[PDB]
């Protein structure tokens, strides 16, 4: 276990556009025909989303390059993957992603999804080891490839899988598996909408909202991010001679939510059907100011949503000596 | 201040920054921190200097017309011909 | 339990085509199309050259091919060189769940 | 990649029992179907000892039953064999062969009828 | 459980009667933030989480929104907008052993203050000096966890206090747990003081064809009035109309 599955060299990541995708429900209360404004962590419109060819095929001799690098979780992660083969089947959320501090693990097998919060000694190259055990005639799935050991377990959540059982393609179609992860005030929030996509290359200019799915009480610090891939042995063919875990191809997308102010619109059925980013464009700021999508002809004064604090600076006097609070508090006679 | 036609007619907009010099437009709004959709309105070819402020996004036309959208300081905007905002 | 018939006395010139034949009963060879040949140099581990009658694995040259029709199975050797003089076997799965072999064939350049 | 290691030669006496091992590396025995071989000079190979991928069993030819048995240790990835009652007839070399359980991707359960990977073998001899 | 790993338990599919506790023990602290105790009886709760731990008496005040100390900064931080209740009671007869009980632990040193409702179970050596600790304790290198060590003869501040804090969420989701108020017959199309799923108000009920998603229990119209609500006993979606139309 914990073998080197990646090579010593990598490639620069591909950059593509988020064509207005990734809005989620920020409240569980039904709202009908309400242009309600809400401030929360939202993915900016027309932003760079990092394309990650985890397994990229190129010609014949250059069979495949494997790369699933650890990423900073930051404010939150917008995860979209459009692979019919069900190669992507889990994620690992954490800090050290080591046994020093606890970490989250969502593994989505066919039978059930398992969410465990333990101190996981993860492998350097985490993946799910699908294999065939001759004894029960079962292609069985091995988790030991994800982490070496699990200890001090604090959570366990078993429920229905949420990937539509990896079926329903019906030929010449693909499913966009979108996910949004947020860690606020000790709660983990996952939002997910899965839709049939026609263009297999990039994101739809189409608009969809991400339904609330689960709100696990994980209670852990989450500064780093990585995904779990499903790989099969390269001894698949008789006479083939490779022990590597080579399989399929993965083309997931990772986007980072940033704090923004949005004017979500709720349709009669209660479904968000359109949304406006206040900072995206001067017109969108006019729509935010008027609180209406239709803006009449003329001149309008608009309030500020465009600029955000990039960093923080603190300026204190040059002070070296500590205060004698130990002198005052620990005095023998008062 | 955003100067726009009807949303049904078009989505193009122009922006006036009140009582500032045009060369100080990038300094005033801090376009380095802004989105590129704001930065294309921060500096461009269609920049006009008015007494009310600096107007970006509308093309100056010497020909005078009647006022329908009052920009101010004697300058007015109209959506005219393929389709653009003229000041 | 039985054995498959292989002509043990074969030879030929380099760059010439030789067909090596394997013939067996319906109980064994007759039951399936899974007869696979080998390439064992004396005192060496055998290598697999063809599987399931003709499908040849990666790492073998174009010079080795095989076909089985009716009952008798054949291994065809073309473009012969001096390193291919070795002892060859045919191996077929039977209805008794056994992979019976043949007497073996010795080719000499 | 997939390397099979053997236990070496063991000279014995007639009537005794021979114990042989076969160690895998780079790939696990739970994913590998294994066949045994009784290579001898002057005679072709015979199939005594295999784990059928199709049948979750390990059967042998009618000629060799009861005289030989198969015990498998999956913890150390070592494959074993007990022979019994060998009286001056075991003059042969024992190759440890193995092949794929089921060829193809994980959805595919198609069976493999092969003995693809071999070891260096063990040259047992009974005097 | 100890305070550095506070045990969080979900409670669901039941009725929460506070009366049962009355006879067993009396609680030293019952400060509820965001709710009133006298109306704690008459509310349904969407999801309740009980966080159970043991602290010292003098640290009992530290379990509160907008407070700092040992437990608040390094062990257990409550959120600023906390809609819940805090229950604390002395446990000198239970959690104190003669000669000292050292099972419970706290986190004396940490690099940074805790974010709300975050648990750190790490035991890594804290770096209190310029030199790296390298995993070996010594001068300016301390173990983060330290023991309480309760004694039966200790002072009131030093006595063990068991604190369970209940975190609520109200009137935003379907309620799996609710309070012990006896249900009565439902009368529609008349002015009545109705209490539906924690919503208390006087109004007229109306049957309307409004469809709710399963995660949406309470419905709000334009200008944030509650037009619709899903009754718990019968899954019909009920429109809420005023007692008086007021156009007279
Ligand atoms: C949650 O986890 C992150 C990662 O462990 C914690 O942030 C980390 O805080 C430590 C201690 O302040 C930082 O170490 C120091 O960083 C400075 C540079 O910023 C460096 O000069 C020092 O030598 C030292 O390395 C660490 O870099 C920082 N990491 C990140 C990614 O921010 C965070 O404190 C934890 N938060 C909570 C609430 O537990
Ligand atoms: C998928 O994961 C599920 C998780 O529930 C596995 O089911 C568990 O398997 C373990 C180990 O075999 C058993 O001890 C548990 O009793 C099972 N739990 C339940 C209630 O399902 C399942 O085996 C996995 N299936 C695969 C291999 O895809
Ligand atoms: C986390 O796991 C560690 C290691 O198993 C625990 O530390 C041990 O706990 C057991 C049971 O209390 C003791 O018998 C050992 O002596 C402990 N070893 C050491 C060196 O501490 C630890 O207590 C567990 N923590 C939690 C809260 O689950
Ligand atoms: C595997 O990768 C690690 C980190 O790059 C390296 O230290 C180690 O030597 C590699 N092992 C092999 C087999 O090269
Ligand atoms: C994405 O990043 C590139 C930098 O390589 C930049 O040129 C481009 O403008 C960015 N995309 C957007 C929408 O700003
Ligand atoms: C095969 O399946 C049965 C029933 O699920 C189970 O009891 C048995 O342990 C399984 N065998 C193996 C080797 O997994
Ligand atoms: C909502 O969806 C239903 C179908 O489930 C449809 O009948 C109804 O007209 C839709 N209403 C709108 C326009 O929101
Ligand atoms: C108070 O002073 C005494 C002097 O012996 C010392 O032992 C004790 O640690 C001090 N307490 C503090 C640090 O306030
Ligand atoms: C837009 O304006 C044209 C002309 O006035 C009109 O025919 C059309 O219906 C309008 N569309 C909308 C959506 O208002
Ligand atoms: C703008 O520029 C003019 C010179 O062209 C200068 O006189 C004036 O003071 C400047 N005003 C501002 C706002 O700096
Ligand atoms: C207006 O006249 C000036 C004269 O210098 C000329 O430079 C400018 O291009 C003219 N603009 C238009 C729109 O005709
Ligand atoms: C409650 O019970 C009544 C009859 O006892 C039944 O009609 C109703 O559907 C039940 N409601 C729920 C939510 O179980």
């Amino acid at each position: 276990q914990c073998v080197n599955l990646t090579t010593r060299t990598q490639l620069p990541p591909a950059y593509t556009n988020s064509f207005t995708r990734g809005v989620y429900y920020p409240d569980k209360v039904f709202r009908s025909s309400v242009l309600h404004s809400t401030q929360d962590l939202f993915l900016p419109f027309f932003s760079n989303v990092t394309w990650f060819h985890a397994i990229h095929v190129s010609g014949t001799n250059g069979t495949k390059r494997f790369d699933n690098p650890v990423l900073p979780f930051n404010d939150g992660v917008y995860f979209a993957s459009t692979e019919k083969s069900n190669i992507i089947r889990g994620w690992i959320f954490g800090t050290t992603l080591d046994s020093k501090t606890q970490s989250l693990l969502i593994v989505n097998n066919a039978t059930n999804v398992v969410i465990k919060v333990c101190e996981f000694q993860f492998c350097n190259d985490p993946f799910l080891g699908v294999y065939y055990h001759k004894n029960n005639k079962s292609w069985m799935e091995s988790e030991f490839r994800v982490y070496s050991s699990a200890n001090n377990c604090t959570f366990e959540y078993v429920s229905q899988p949420f990937l539509m059982d990896l079926e329903g393609k019906q030929g010449n179609f693909k499913n966009l598996r979108e996910f949004v992860f947020k860690n606020i005030d000790g709660y983990f929030k996952i939002y997910s909408k899965h839709t049939p996509i026609n263009l297999v290359r990039d994101l739809p200019q189409g608009f969809s909202a991400l339904e609330p799915l689960v709100d696990l009480p994980i209670g852990i610090n989450i500064t780093r991010f990585q995904t779990l891939l499903a790989l099969h042995r390269s001894y698949l063919t008789p006479g083939d001679s490779s022990s590597g875990w080579t399989a399929g191809a993965a083309a997931y997308y990772v986007g980072y939510l940033q704090p923004r102010t949005f004017l979500l619109k709720y349709n009669e059925n209660g479904t968000i059907t359109d949304a406006v980013d206040c900072a995206l464009d001067p017109l969108s700021e006019t729509k935010c100011t008027l609180k209406s999508f239709t803006v009449e002809k003329g001149i309008y004064q608009t309030s500020n949503f465009r600029v955000q604090p990039t960093e923080s600076i603190v300026r204190f006097p040059n002070i070296t000596n500590l205060c004698p609070f130990g002198e005052v508090f620990n005095a023998t006679r008062f | 201040s955003v100067i726009t036609p009807g949303t049904n007619t078009s989505n193009q907009v122009a922006v006036l920054y009140q009582d500032v010099n045009c060369t100080e437009v990038p300094v005033a709004i801090h376009a380095d921190q802004l989105t590129p959709t704001w930065r294309v309105y921060s500096t461009g070819s269609n920049v006009f200097q008015t007494r009310a402020g600096c107007l970006i996004g509308a093309e100056h036309v010497n020909n005078s017309y009647e006022c329908d959208i009052p920009i101010g300081a004697g300058i007015c905007a109209s959506y005219q011909t393929s389709q653009s905002i003229i000041a | 339990q039985s054995a498959l018939t292989q002509p043990a006395s074969v030879s030929g010139s380099p760059g010439q085509s030789i067909t090596i034949s394997c013939t067996g009963t319906s109980s064994d060879v007759g039951g399936y199309n899974y007869v696979s040949w080998y390439q064992q140099h004396p005192g060496k581990a055998p290598k697999l050259m063809i599987y399931d009658v003709s499908k040849r694995p990666s790492g073998v040259s174009n010079r080795f091919s095989g076909s089985k029709s009716g009952n008798t199975a054949s291994l065809t050797i073309s473009g012969l060189q001096a390193e291919d003089e070795a002892d060859y076997y045919c191996s077929s799965y039977t209805s008794s769940s056994t992979y019976v072999f043949g007497t073996g064939t010795k080719v000499t350049v | 990649q997939v390397q099979l290691v053997q236990s070496g030669a063991e000279v014995k006496k007639p009537g005794a029992s021979v114990k042989v091992s076969c160690k895998v590396s780079g790939y696990t025995l739970i994913e590998l179907s294994m066949h045994w071989v009784r290579q001898a000079p002057g005679k072709g190979l015979e199939w005594m000892g295999g784990f059928d991928p199709e049948d979750a069993e390990t059967i042998y030819a009618q000629k060799f039953q009861g005289r030989v048995t198969m015990t498998e240790d999956t913890s150390t990835d070592t494959a074993y064999m007990e022979l019994s009652s060998l009286r001056s007839e075991d003059t042969a070399v024992y190759y440890c062969a193995t092949g794929i359980a089921v060829i193809g991707p994980p959805p595919s359960t198609y069976y493999y009828y092969g003995m693809d990977v071999w070891g260096q073998g063990t040259t047992v001899t009974v005097s | 459980a100890s305070v550095y790993a506070w045990n969080r338990k979900r409670i669901s599919n039941c009725v929460a009667d506070y009366s049962v506790l009355y006879n067993s023990a009396s609680f030293s602290t019952f400060k509820c933030y965001g709710v009133s105790p006298t109306k704690l009886n008459d509310l349904c709760f969407t999801n309740v989480y009980a966080d159970s731990f043991v602290i010292r008496g003098d640290e009992v005040r530290q379990i509160a929104p907008g407070q700092t100390g040992k437990i608040a900064d390094y062990n257990y931080k409550l959120p600023d907008d906390f809609t819940g209740c805090v229950i604390a009671w002395n446990s000198n007869n239970l959690d104190s052993k003669v000669g000292g009980n050292y099972n419970y632990l706290y986190r004396l040193f940490r690099k940074s203050n805790l974010k709300p409702f975050e648990r750190d179970i790490s035991t890594e050596i804290y770096q209190a000096g310029s030199t790296p600790c390298n995993g070996v304790e010594g001068f300016n290198c301390y173990f983060p966890l330290q023991s309480y060590g309760f004694q039966p003869t200790n002072g009131v501040g030093y006595q063990p206090y068991r604190v369970v804090v209940l975190s609520f969420e109200l009137l935003h989701a379907p309620a799996t747990v609710c309070g012990p108020k006896k249900s009565t017959n439902l009368v529609k199309n008349k002015c009545v003081n109705f209490n539906f799923n924690g919503l208390t108000g006087t109004g007229v009920l109306t049957e309307s064809n409004k469809k709710f998603l399963p995660f949406q229990q309470f419905g709000r119209d334009i200008a944030d009035t509650t037009d619709a609500v899903r009754d718990p006993q019968t899954l019909e979606i009920l429109d809420i109309t005023p007692c008086s139309f007021g156009g007279v």
